[PDB]
């Protein structure tokens, strides 16, 4: 229904299309068990994790749905995947969809 | 545009649909006109109307009652009609308040036209109308006292009531004698609310002050020819059998022979069935016999001969006050004597009252059933005293029911008034405007009462309504003198039951007629 | 092809009535209806509630 | 307005249709005019009766009986309609109702409005079929963004707060909101009490909406079992059995009577004397096999004796007679038991159990009802409704079939669309983004679908005395600024425009019907150009 | 709106000579009170102009003029002055013409 893509300091973005009115949320997550890098909300309002907080540039462009995520200070613990989430129409648990995860 | 004033008329020839202010208008005015109506019955001193009704008959009643009134009016305003059907509601959840709900329901909805007149919406009078009405129920179930703990003070309570509920009537006369009358009749039923447990017979003749309620039971029946007319230390058998050429159920059943000789057989055969239905009667050891249904010359003389009192056709009524006057139990298979319970009085009689001859059980053994003879000038006033007295007995059964009393005169319309006020002056907006009015209407009530004696209402009302604010939470009017009393020691009180009925049906019948902005009338049926 | 003719010549048919916008859909069940009939295409043996 | 006005080029004449001169005829764009002035006329009235502030109507009938009521169907059932197009309005209506049991008024003022609209485009000369089609698109569209914003909700037994809330906003229109929470309450255990869940069927047969004047609004209630009219056959039974063994029976307690045409002759006394005893004794093994069988109670369809009465009361079996075959079965689904035709087939495990079975009073009257009721896993039901007056009773039997169908509708499908307009008024926004991707004529009919769509919103507004076009501006840009088709009017004036934290919440299903079923109906009647008539 | 007061109180059993004395007593008080808040321009010639000007503008205010209401006024006010304070209404001639707007109407 919500088709998802993903394209030291390095910017990666995730966008979605498809069947939806609205995105609610759209997040960054890491693959391990998974966990959030940081989400984002319609308001702007970010909130961050806490293992890695501070040098966070992610930004939100409402006028396709879409997200990116610039991150400096790179270290070889920040290798693993990175997957994207965006919470859709009413938020329920079903409306959350995910990325395929992108290996760094 | 409208469905009525369009350039297409989209109705059939007869048909009708008043508009928003066209609607209010006729359902504010016909509300109002049966509210009109039927005050001036309002009250100790409320007055009756000569009813006269206009078919070949012309019965002719003459009525205090307001759901009475409006029941034998011909009414043909909708918003008339819903209030016609509250007043019916009211008399039949309980039996006072008839007037009141009415004259409530009539208040509230031209205080309702005052107000959209002052373009406030019949939403926000609703609302407010809502808030009001929970504020008016709180006050007065505090307001409530119960005493059916105390038997002293219940009975005292109930003599209150029962005089309270007579004072608007006919009988206020008697008062003090109708109204003993009334308590010990509902206090013979033992905690029961039969209603039908207690029979009422006008005799025409006699003053209304020789009206009594018989310390037995009286039976407006005949007793069979060779019978007995008294019987002391009487045993009963209440029946509901046929004994009248009872035929065997078998409906395909027929004498089919070749001789007059085996008719007259079978003919002899019926009436040895007859005998032996007879005999198991008189196996259970009876000196009377009541049945419901007819009794035939032939069970007639075998109870004759058996010198037994056999009363035939009593009705289901009969027979079940029967039932609950004596004891017994109303049979109709006579195989298991031991198991039939038979009834007792002292003695069985034939009186006279009027020109007219009645059995009279006396020394009975329950009494849980009683009779009332009702003695007047007129059919009117005996029909008056008829209508009075089930006003009395329905409220003193519905106080056993639930001990729960409330005083009158006006008292408790005032405090309503006065938390609806609280409520108000607290409440910000037009929907303080529509409790305001809710109050006004509340306090309308004895503002009639007092008018229809004579005084100055107004003065009367301000008085009440200072001492209600001042924390006199028992100032009502004294109707005697004319004057604000204590309605605690002066003794009117009411049934908490009926003031709380009359409040709530008159609010909801008031929301269910401001509701209305389209009246479509469908062509008469003529 | 036969089902489509069928399926054409009932829509054909059907372009002119207030179900013309869903034409389609009952030119496909019309088609149905008269394809799982017997040969005498009897109209008592299509039912219509 | 005339059949036939030639009469001949020769003088001769001309007679083709019968009674042709007292008949009459309306042709073209004059006859659409008509159409959509009556369907007018009677969406205007219906409009003052939508939401929470809508009021209600009326309506006296021929034989001078009054019903108020709210309810759109109802209305438009007891009008004495007389146009044609006002009767296709009736039906529209009344399907609504039939499909869905609410929304008889939003379908009403959405068809209103779109021949409304249709009106000016026929004035700039689009063709109404043109319009139809138009409109038939806009409706597809309106249909698919409601199934984009619709949401879900819960159907199960354990949380059942989205059915209430839904219940609630269907009743919140209705003289019943004064119990607001109790009617919605009860309306949902009802349906999921009398509900088959695997089946996704609801048998309304299940649930016994009875009335009954007295009382107080605040009395209605469910009973989990049965309630009748009748009282128990003797005066001097007991009015009260705790658990109840029940025989429920449809033989008469008489003697057996062939359907055959029979002739029983008695030629004899001794044929007489055993008739006698025939006859007694069927009464002392009736009453016996009942006995045995266990039972406490007897339920007769068919009345009784005096014989049969009296045994019964002997022999401690309290009973009823005359119950109709409807309470019969009822009784017997919620009870447990099995309908007996004949006491012989009567056994202990045919029987129902109830907890409890009362007779009830009802003050100053000398009526009785009978209550069955504490069944172990009662499958029917009945909603008791108390009230002042026998008007709103029924508009309270009627509003809570509104509440029962639309717990019904949930079942069926549990998905839910926002209300107080925001359904409509984002639908709207849906048909313009379309239209204006339009480039063909119909651009114009999408463009009046959605300005007809957005009645809803507007007739909300007014019957809660806000400004129409002010507050529906006002909340549409906000649906398109911040994307939320769950804000709509405030009709009862929470400050929040979000439908959704408001909970007013209505069925997908219905919200579709209204659309399809306004547009169908719009559709045949652009259609209707001539009309003739006597 | 009186005679709906009027019947207001016969309602509260108020008799119809006992409102007519209230009412005498209160149209005094009226009286006197209005007199005491009139106000006089007629000495000074400006503040009086004023005055016309003012009058004859609420006097329009009403009625389907107010839409040309700041000409009309002109209008009256000089026909009125043009009479050199004689009250003869008939002086006024008013001829009225089909055709124009309300505003191409003149002195
Ligand atoms: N002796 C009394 N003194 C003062 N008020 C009384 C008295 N008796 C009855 N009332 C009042 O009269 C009203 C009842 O009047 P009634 O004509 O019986 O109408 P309803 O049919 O409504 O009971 C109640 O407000 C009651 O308190
Ligand atoms: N609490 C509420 N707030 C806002 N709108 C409401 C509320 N309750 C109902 N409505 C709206 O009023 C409209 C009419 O509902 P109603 O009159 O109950 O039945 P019908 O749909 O048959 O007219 C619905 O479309 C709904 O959106
Ligand atoms: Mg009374
Ligand atoms: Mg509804
Ligand atoms: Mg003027």
């Amino acid at each position: 229904q919500v088709q998802l893509v993903e394209s030291g300091s390095l910017r990666l973005s995730c966008g979605a299309s498809g069947t939806f009115f609205r995105i609610n949320d759209m997040g960054w997550y890491r693959q391990k068990q998974r966990e959030l890098v940081a989400s984002i909300t319609r308001g702007g309002t970010t909130d961050y994790a806490d293992s890695v907080k501070g040098r966070f540039t992610i930004s939100r462009d409402n006028a396709k749905n879409t997200v990116y995520l610039q991150m400096n200070s790179l270290k070889p613990e920040d290798t693993a995947v990175y997957y994207c989430k965006a919470n859709r129409n009413w938020g329920r648990e079903w409306d959350d969809y995910w990325g395929q995860g992108t290996q760094v | 545009a409208s469905l009525s004033l369009a350039p297409v008329n989209i109705f059939k020839a007869g048909a009708d649909e008043e508009r928003a202010e066209t609607a209010r208008l006729t359902s504010f005015i016909g509300a109002i006109a049966i509210g009109d109506l039927v005050k001036s019955t309002l009250g100790p001193k409320g007055m009756d109307k000569i009813l006269l009704s206009s078919g070949r008959d012309a019965s002719l009643m003459v009525t205090n009652d307001g759901a009475t009134i409006l029941k034998n009016i011909g009414v043909d305003n909708p918003a008339a009609k819903v209030l016609v059907d509250m007043s019916r509601v009211q008399d039949d959840e309980v039996g006072d308040g008839t007037t009141s709900v009415t004259v409530l329901a009539a208040e509230l909805l031209r205080e309702a036209e005052s107000l959209i007149a002052k373009k406030i919406h019949p939403q926000t009078i609703i609302a407010g109308w809502r808030e009001a009405t929970k504020a008016a129920r709180e006050a007065l179930l505090s307001s409530a006292v119960d005493h059916g703990s105390d038997e002293v003070k219940f009975r005292q309570d109930l003599m209150n009531i029962a005089g309270t509920t007579l004072s608007s009537k006919l009988l206020t006369h008697h008062k003090d004698h109708f109204t003993k009358l009334a308590v010990e009749a509902v206090l013979r039923l033992k905690g029961s609310g039969n209603l039908e447990a207690i029979h009422i017979i006008k005799k025409l003749g006699g003053s209304l002050a020789d009206s009594y309620l018989d310390e037995g039971f009286l039976l407006d029946k005949k007793i069979g020819v060779n019978q007995p007319k008294r019987i002391e230390n009487a045993k009963i058998l209440i029946a509901n059998t046929g004994m009248d050429t009872d035929k065997i159920k078998i409906f395909g059943s027929r004498v089919r022979v070749d001789s007059t000789a085996k008719v007259a057989e079978i003919e002899h055969a019926e009436k040895e069935k007859m005998k032996e239905k007879v005999e198991r009667i008189l196996k259970h050891g009876i000196n009377c016999f009541i049945n419901r249904q007819l009794i035939y010359n032939y069970p007639e003389q075998l109870f004759g001969a058996a010198g037994v009192m056999a009363i035939e056709h009593a009705d289901f009524a009969g027979v079940e006050r029967l039932a609950l006057v004596t004891g017994g139990e109303i049979a109709s298979t006579f195989d298991h004597p031991e198991l039939v319970k038979l009834g007792s009085c002292k003695l069985i009689e034939e009186v006279m009252i009027g020109e007219d001859k009645l059995i009279h059980f006396s020394g009975v053994a329950l009494g849980e059933a009683c009779t009332i003879v009702l003695r007047g000038a007129t059919q009117q006033i005996l029909d008056e005293a008829e209508r009075s007295l089930h006003d009395a007995l329905c409220v003193l059964a519905q106080t056993v029911k639930d001990s729960r009393t409330v005083y009158g005169g006006g008292c408790s319309e005032m405090l309503m008034a006065h938390a609806v006020t609280q409520l108000a002056n607290r409440t910000p907006g037009k929907e303080a405007v529509a409790m305001e009015s809710y109050a006004k209407a509340l306090r309308m009530l004895p503002t009639i009462i007092a008018d229809n004696a004579g005084y100055d209402s107004a003065d009367l009302v301000a008085q009440l309504r200072a001492a209600h604010s001042e924390g006199n939470t028992t100032a009502g009017l004294d109707m005697r003198e004319g004057t604000i009393g204590d309605m605690a020691i002066l003794g009117i009180t009411e049934s908490f039951q009926v003031k709380r009925q009359v409040l709530l049906s008159a609010a909801e019948a008031a929301e269910v007629i401001l509701r209305v902005d389209n009246i479509i009338k469908a062509a008469p049926r003529k | 092809e036969q089902r489509k003719l069928l399926e054409k010549c009932a829509m054909t048919a059907l372009s002119s009535k207030l179900i013309s916008q869903q034409k389609a859909f009952f030119a496909k069940m019309v088609v149905d209806a008269v394809m799982m009939l017997d040969d005498l295409l009897q109209l008592k043996m299509i039912g219509i509630k | 307005s005339m059949g036939t006005l030639a009469f001949d080029e020769y003088g001769r004449p001309f007679l083709i249709i019968k009674d042709q001169d007292r008949k009459s005829r309306l042709m073209g764009l004059e006859a659409l005019k008509s159409h959509i002035m009556a369907a007018k006329a009677v969406a205007n009235t219906m409009r003052t009766s939508l939401g929470p502030n809508g009021l209600d109507k009326m309506m006296v009938d021929k034989d001078g009986d009054v019903t108020v009521t709210n309810d759109g169907a109802t209305i438009l059932s007891m009008m004495d309609v007389d146009h044609q197009i006002a009767k296709l309005m009736v039906e529209l209506s009344k399907s609504q109702d039939d499909e869905i049991g609410d929304g008889t008024t939003g379908v009403v003022v959405l068809a209103g409005a779109l021949l409304e609209e249709a009106e000016q485009l026929l004035d700039r000369g689009i063709h109404p079929i043109r319009i139809a089609d138009g409109y038939e698109q806009a409706a597809r569209v309106a249909i698919e963004h409601l199934d984009k914003i619709s949401d879900s909700v819960l159907v199960d037994i354990k949380d059942t707060e989205p059915l209430i809330q839904t219940a609630k906003t269907t009743l919140g229109s209705k003289v019943v909101n004064s119990c607001h929470r109790q009617m919605a309450e009860i309306a949902v255990n009802a349906v999921l009490t009398v509900a088959d869940m695997e089946r996704r069927d609801v048998d309304f047969e299940l649930i016994k909406v009875e009335g009954k004047v007295g009382g107080r609004l605040e009395d209605t209630k469910l009973i989990k079992g049965v309630i009748v009219d009748k009282d128990f056959s003797h005066p001097q039974m007991p009015k009260k059995v705790e658990d109840a063994k029940i025989a429920i029976l449809t033989c008469p307690f008489e003697p057996p009577k062939p359907k055959t045409k029979h002739k029983l002759d008695v030629t004899s006394v001794e044929d007489y004397k055993a008739l006698q005893k025939y006859e007694k004794e069927k009464f002392e093994e009736m009453i016996q096999q009942i006995k045995e069988t266990g039972a406490n109670l007897a339920i007769c369809q068919w009345g009784f004796d005096d014989e049969a009465n009296h045994l019964l009361l002997q022999n401690n079996l309290p009973a009823v007679r005359w119950v109709g075959g409807p309470e019969i079965e009822l009784i017997a689904i919620a009870t447990g038991g099995r309908i007996v035709p004949r006491f012989s087939e009567l056994t202990a495990e045919k029987l129902g159990f109830a907890g409890l079975v009362q007779e009830i009073s009802f003050g100053t009257t000398k009526d009785k009802m009978l209550v069955i009721e504490q069944c172990k896993n009662s499958r029917a039901v009945t909603i008791f409704i108390r009230g002042g007056n026998k008007m709103i009773i029924e508009e309270a039997k009627r509003s809570l079939h509104d509440a029962l169908c639309v717990i019904r509708n949930l079942i069926r499908d549990n998905r839910v669309v926002y209300g107080g307009g925001a359904a409509e008024i984002s639908c709207a926004l849906a048909v313009s983004q379309e239209a204006d991707k339009c480039p063909t004529l119909e651009q114009y009919a999408m463009r009046a679908f959605a300005d007809a769509l957005e009645v809803i919103p507007m007739a909300l507004s007014e019957n809660s005395g806000m400004n129409p076009i002010q507050t529906m501006t006002e909340v549409r840009a906000r649906q398109v600024k911040e994307m939320n088709p769950a804000l709509g009017i405030d009709c009862l004036h929470k400050g929040t425009n979000d439908m959704k934290q408001q909970h007013v919440i209505e069925t997908l299903i219905g919200k579709k019907q209204q659309i399809s079923l306004a547009t169908q109906m719009v559709r045949m009647i652009l259609k209707i150009d001539d009309i003739r008539k006597p």
